[PDB]
């Protein structure tokens, strides 16, 4: 929080999310 | 005994069918003409002017694509009756930036940037994602040499009159939006990409998360 | 120089209806006593739906009610004492209009799927099944009535209205002449005429056997969505996107009255006529359901309770009490 | 320059039309009301519970 600011930011988040949603579009979706 | 005994099964029938209606989802093909709707179509379904709904099947839940481009008659009328639609699959064409139009001399680029205008600024889609299908990238990557953009478009002053670059469309297409826009996933295909509905599928995915995680306020 | 003679037609029939009008409603109700605030509650409500309902129409028998849902099925209802006669599931969820026949046999519904279908509330064997398909327009359904038993009227999204065929499913007459989508569509008790209201800022007569147009009224802004015929036959009602009324009458073919509020800006969406005529029902998208004087334009009606849109409303032959249908899926009756 | 004509047929054809006074329009409106002013439920109640609604 105080130590290194530049991670508090919304953005970030927003990457992290996403990447565990597409990632797990790993499992075929459809067969 | 007639009146209690129909009232009750009918009220248990709507019940259970309301419940096992639970699972479904619906979105709008909403593209341009000659778009290659069919075609696109036509390879999700082989595997993984009437209003036509697409019933897919994917895992656990009925996925619900209806087609709209074909109606010919007023948008805003009929616009109403898809408000709970959770993301909008809009479709345009690459090849539109030299393929001029006469029967009005102005380019399909105009017209497809004028519709994509038109459906984003709608204050009624305003909890729903956008996806952006890029069709036809061959025919743009192939013939450039014979058709640069500097004169058919003013904001291309690139390198000079090949080495075909699809960002310079992305970035027009992107900056026709408001700020604090969504994000808008766009991923180009062809005419046999089969990734596609898992793009799709990712897109889903993450619009609802995104939804939810602001309804429980965990941010 | 067609242009030229039709601008100039259009100038000397103009001169002529505003020579004709001897005097407007300046002259009539001058000093007529208001009718009172009046108001109604709801005595019994309907549940079932679970989505949008757009449409809302009774039975010959003051009793029934049809209903039709975007999501869901038709449903019979018995107002008196709330009983889900028969469902019938649809094969196209996207319904824009319901109508039911006078006969009391058969219903008929229709959407953007641009096909209307009659169903058989006749228990000849099992239960209620598919019958019929009328097929043939362009754009989407917006209207529907029954002449008769056998023969159907509606409106479609394209400039035109058919008169359909029960007998073999072919249309045997059409009317064109409009420059708009075409969205109401309210049968004169006569069953000679009727009127359609456009997208165009004009609504139009039409007629049942010569198949023409007779008269036409271009004195309005905007857009028209809904109509309903006055009981006497000499007039009907047309509602607007502006948040404005106006009454046609067509023996004077002029404009009478232009219905206003101090402060309104949501149009409005249904509008019908109380029996003697002397009430106005209206609809507005803020689910402020209004009441209008049709003797003096006065604010008669002030019911408001519904989820912030109305959207379908209707009065009994009898005109014992008025149902009036919303977005929200829930279904009201005011005695 | 058909559909003009066409038009144009049709303005000619509707302005000969037989027009009465909107008096005369007003007074018969005012009759037809005055006709049946009390055979209106929502403008006169029904007498006692004969209403069905009347639980």
């Amino acid at each position: 929080i105080l130590f290194k600011p530049s991670r508090n930011t919304i953005e970030e988040v927003r990457c992290s999310t996403a990447a565990h949603a597409f990632k797990v579009a790993a499992r075929a979706t459809l067969r | 005994k007639a009146a209690v005994e129909r009232s009750k099964m009918i009220d248990r029938n709507l019940r259970r069918d309301k419940r096992d209606a639970r699972r479904e989802l619906k979105l709008l093909l909403l593209g341009t003409g000659e778009s290659g709707k069919s075609t696109f179509i036509k390879q999700m379904r082989i595997i993984h002017t009437g209003i036509i709904e697409y019933p897919f099947d994917l895992q656990s839940v009925i996925f619900r694509m209806v087609d709209v481009g074909g109606q010919r008659s007023e948008r805003r009328k009929w616009i109403h009756c898809f408000e709970n639609v959770t993301s909008i699959m809009f479709l345009v064409a690459l090849s539109e930036y030299d393929q001029v139009l006469v029967e009005d001399n102005e380019n399909r680029m105009e017209e497809s940037k004028a519709l994509f205008r038109t459906i984003i600024t709608y204050p009624w889609f305003q909890n729903s994602s956008v996806i952006l299908f890029l069709n036809k990238k061959d025919l743009l990557e192939e013939k450039i040499m014979y058709s640069h953009l500097v004169d058919y478009f003013p904001e291309y002053d690139g390198p000079q009159r090949a080495q075909a670059a699809r960002e310079f469309i992305l970035k027009m297409f992107v900056d026709l939006n408001p700020d604090s826009d969504k994000i808008i996933y766009s991923h180009f295909t062809c005419a046999t990409d089969t990734e596609n509905i898992r793009f799709v599928f990712a897109a889903v995915k993450d619009t609802i998360l995104q939804l939810n995680l602001k309804e429980y306020n965990l941010v | 120089q067609l242009r030229q003679e039709a601008e100039q037609l259009k100038n000397q029939i103009r001169d002529a209806r505003k020579a004709c009008a001897d005097a407007t409603l300046s002259q009539i109700t001058n000093n007529i006593d208001p009718v009172g605030r009046i108001q109604m509650r709801t005595r019994r409500t309907l549940r079932g739906h679970l989505a949008k309902i757009y449409a809302m129409h009774w039975g010959t028998d003051s009793r029934l009610l049809v209903s039709a849902s975007q999501d869901g099925k038709l449903i019979i209802w018995d107002s008196y004492t709330t009983n889900k006669v028969h469902a019938i599931p649809l094969r196209s969820s996207w319904v824009m209009t319901c109508a039911y026949a006078p006969s009391g046999n058969y219903v008929a519904c229709g959407g953007l799927d641009n096909i209307c279908s009659i169903y058989n509330l006749k228990t000849r064997e099992g239960n209620v099944r598919v019958s019929r398909e009328l097929a043939g327009h362009t754009g989407y359904l917006s209207c529907c009535r029954f002449l008769d038993d056998n023969q159907i009227v509606t409106s479609s999204g394209d400039t035109t209205c058919a008169l359909w065929d029960i007998e073999t499913g072919q249309q045997t007459t059409t009317f064109t002449g409009h420059t708009g989508d075409v969205m109401s569509l309210s049968l004169a008790p006569d069953t000679r005429l009727f009127v359609s209201g456009a997208c165009d800022a004009s609504a139009k007569l039409w007629d049942v056997r010569e198949g023409m147009c007779r008269q036409t009224f271009t004195g309005h802004e905007s857009d028209i969505n809904a109509i309903c015929f006055f009981p006497n036959g000499n007039a009907f009602a047309t509602g607007s996107d502006d948040a404005t009324c106006r009454l046609f009458d067509l023996r004077a073919d002029q404009e009478l009255m232009t219905y206003s509020h101090d402060n309104i800006i949501c149009g409005i969406t249904s509008v019908s006529f109380s029996k003697s005529g002397r009430l106005l029902l209206a609809g507005y998208d803020d689910f402020n359901c209004n009441v209008w004087d049709a003797l003096k334009a006065d604010r008669a009606g002030v019911l408001a309770g519904h989820d912030n849109r109305v959207s379908c409303l209707g009065v009994t032959d009898d005109g014992m009490a008025v149902a009036t249908g919303s977005w929200d899926s829930f279904l009201k009756i005011w005695n | 320059i058909a559909q003009a004509r066409k038009l144009v047929e049709q303005l000619k054809m509707e302005a000969n039309i037989d027009r009465i006074k909107v008096s005369k329009a007003a007074a018969d409106l005012m009759a037809y009301c005055e006709a049946h002013a009390k055979e209106d439920p929502l403008l006169t109640p029904v007498p006692a519970s004969e209403n069905p609604f009347r639980e």
